[PDB]
């Protein structure tokens, strides 16, 4: 299928795999990041023995099969849910093996050690990899993005990370993770649908209504305000039709699932909202190149996608800083899938190709020396 | 466009007939007689994968000669044979300063249109006055009357 | 004789009714199909042009 020895670029990220061949410009096999396992023992004679199910196989499947993240705020939870995963990918839709190609993986900023390690692990020993290399999300964004400077704001599904890079470069002191994420967006959706008066304790449901999150939900332009118009609905609430049939009524609900993340206190944290986080992050930096990062600010991740961020990030910071200078936005298209097509103009390049780790060296020196040489 | 009509005609008489029949059945029933973003969506679909609105844009954007933002049977040829990427392997940096140089015979920095035209005969072909003027414009950016190093970078897109 | 005249009658009849609902059928299940991927993709395109028209503005 593939005829041009180049690097399997897999972005594994929180809630979506995105995997694909080096050199295009989206991914082909894009699944959720979830396992399914059968609940219960049948007597049935002939369905298949598998006891482990996986992307799509398991979307279609959600009321047998228990659903579990793999991955929880950025730390791996389970390693068989790893090998699963990517053992999937490999031999069920790539159709290619491992053995004949480099991977360029991609990881979140500030991870665990246990995590690379293992990870390296699981490609050096059991597979038969020729090189593997850990890249950090922001610095591929930022290539996709076409850019050398500004802040990327990745918020995928269970993290959210704040990378300052100016002139392209990196800030590993200043980067701050925070666990609010589309996780917690939907929890408490779910909280407040509960209040509204539809129940439901069930994983399967709450990806459906994640899904919903991901169609309908918005962001609010001016929150207080919105919320006395919506006390006298008319077209500020709309009625959805679940995929199943059932009519539900959402009305403002909507423009306060995404406004946990300006308000932490929402779930009792002393944590500051995702704009307080960045504000501080830039006074954190040098004054010198704060008004580049103001002015060369970027985003990415899959949460972006909703409608709205952009406007109500200027307004928030147009209220926390001066007025004076100009401060202004840039969200390029399809800025979700942006890093993956970061990673794919990240391995074409021949030094990128001098840059690898073959499994001798690493065989040598061990995943402690690993670590060392890439950073 | 380049790549892409010169696939086009590289066609044989058959296959041509086979897209044309194709065409047909794309806009079997419809209402402007071309392949617009709603017609090609829904070929997507029909076959399989979904393409976003603003790539069906930018792609009816990358086939069209007109400017009807709808892709007709000359246009159909084009978004039918555009699948083997003729403008890739670059050559490398060396290969282009080279390229540079040798169109740059007098040695001053910049390929004036004599050099572009002496070339052009040297070549054989029967040069038109008009493939001249095209691209001594596909080169010459600033219309200055002579392509620099960074307008004959921008010379090689499109060209293999 | 006359019963068993009707009942065959009854029964080529039942064959070649079944056989068209059995189409109709199908025709259904591939009518729903396109007639929903059209109105999704409706309501997307309406929602994207709505939000780059606040954007133009
Ligand atoms: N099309 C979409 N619309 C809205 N939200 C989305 C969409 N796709 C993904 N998300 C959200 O993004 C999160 C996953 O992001 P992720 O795939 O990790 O981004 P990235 O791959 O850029 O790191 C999930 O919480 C999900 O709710
Ligand atoms: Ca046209
Ligand atoms: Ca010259
Ligand atoms: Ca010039
Ligand atoms: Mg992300």
């Amino acid at each position: 299928d593939e005829d041009e020895t180049t690097a399997l670029v897999c972005d594994n990220g929180s809630g979506l795999v995105k995997a694909g061949f080096a050199g295009d410009d989206a991914p082909r096999a894009v699944f959720p990041s979830i396992v399914g396992r059968p609940r219960h023992q049948g007597v049935m004679v002939g369905m298949g023995q598998k006891d482990s199910y996986v992307g799509d196989e398991a979307q279609s499947k959600r009321g047998i099969l228990t659903l579990k993240y793999p991955i929880e705020h950025g730390i791996i939870t389970n390693w068989d849910d790893m090998e699963k995963i990517w053992h999937h990918t490999f031999y069920n839709e790539l159709r290619v093996a491992p053995e004949e190609h480099p991977t360029l993986l991609t990881e979140a900023p500030l991870n665990p050690k246990a995590n690379r390690e293992k990870m390296t692990q699981i490609m050096f020993e059991t597979f038969n990899v020729p090189a593997m290399y850990v890249a950090i999300q922001a610095v591929l964004s930022l290539y996709a993005s076409g850019r050398t400077t500004g802040i990327v704001l990745d918020s995928g599904d269970g993290v959210t990370h704040n990378v300052p890079i100016y002139e392209g470069y990196a800030l590993p002191h200043a980067i701050m993770r925070l666990d609010l994420a589309g996780r917690d967006l939907t929890d408490y959706l779910m909280k407040i649908l509960t209040e509204r008066g539809y129940s439901f304790v069930t994983t399967a449901e709450r990806e459906i209504v994640r899904d919903i999150k991901e169609k309908l939900c918005y962001v609010a332009l001016d929150f207080e305000n919105e919320m006395a118009t919506a006390a006298s609905s008319s077209s500020l609430e709309k009625s959805y039709e679940l995929p199943d049939g059932q009519v539900i009524t959402i009305g403002n609900e909507r423009f306060r699932c995404p406004e946990t993340l300006f308000q932490p206190s929402f779930i009792g944290m002393e944590s500051a909202g995702i704009h307080e986080t960045t504000y501080n992050s830039i006074m954190k930096c040098d004054i010198d190149i704060r008004k580049d990062l103001y002015a060369n600010n970027v985003m990415s991740g899959g949460t972006t996608m909703y409608p709205g961020i952009a406007d109500r990030m200027q307004k928030e910071i147009t209220a926390l800083a001066p007025s004076t200078m100009k401060i202004k936005i840039i969200a390029p298209p399809e800025r979700k899938y942006s890093v993956w097509i970061g990673g794919s103009i990240l391995a074409s390049l021949s030094t990128f190709q001098q840059m690898w780790i073959t499994k001798q060296e690493y065989d040598e020196a061990g995943p402690s020396i690993v670590h060392r040489k890439c950073f | 466009d380049d790549i892409y009509k010169a696939a086009v005609e590289q066609l044989t008489e058959e296959q041509k007939n086979e897209f044309k029949a194709a065409f047909d059945i794309f806009v079997l029933g419809a209402e402007d007689g071309c392949i617009s973003t709603k017609e090609l969506g829904k070929v997507m679909r029909m076959l399989g994968q979904n393409p976003t609105p603003e790539e069906l844009q930018e792609m009816i954007d990358e086939v069209d000669e007109d400017g009807s933002g709808t892709v007709d049977f000359d246009e159909f040829l084009v978004m039918m044979v555009r699948c083997m990427k003729d403008d890739s392997k670059g050559k490398s940096e060396e290969e282009l300063s080279d390229l540079f140089r040798m169109f740059d015979k007098n040695a001053d920095g910049y390929i004036d249109l004599d050099e572009l035209k002496i070339m052009l005969q040297a070549t054989g072909e029967t040069i038109t006055e008009d493939d001249i003027e095209e691209l001594m414009k596909d080169g010459d950016k600033n219309n200055d009357g002579r392509i620099d190093y960074d307008e004959f970078l921008e010379f090689m897109k499109g060209v293999e | 004789e006359e019963a068993e005249k009707a009942a065959d009658e009854s029964e080529r009849g039942m064959k070649v009714i079944e056989s068209r609902a059995q189409k109709d059928e199908e025709k259904m299940e591939i009518q729903e199909i396109q007639l929903k991927e059209a109105k999704h993709i409706a309501e997307d395109a309406d929602r994207k042009y709505e939000e780059v028209a606040r954007k133009l503005v």
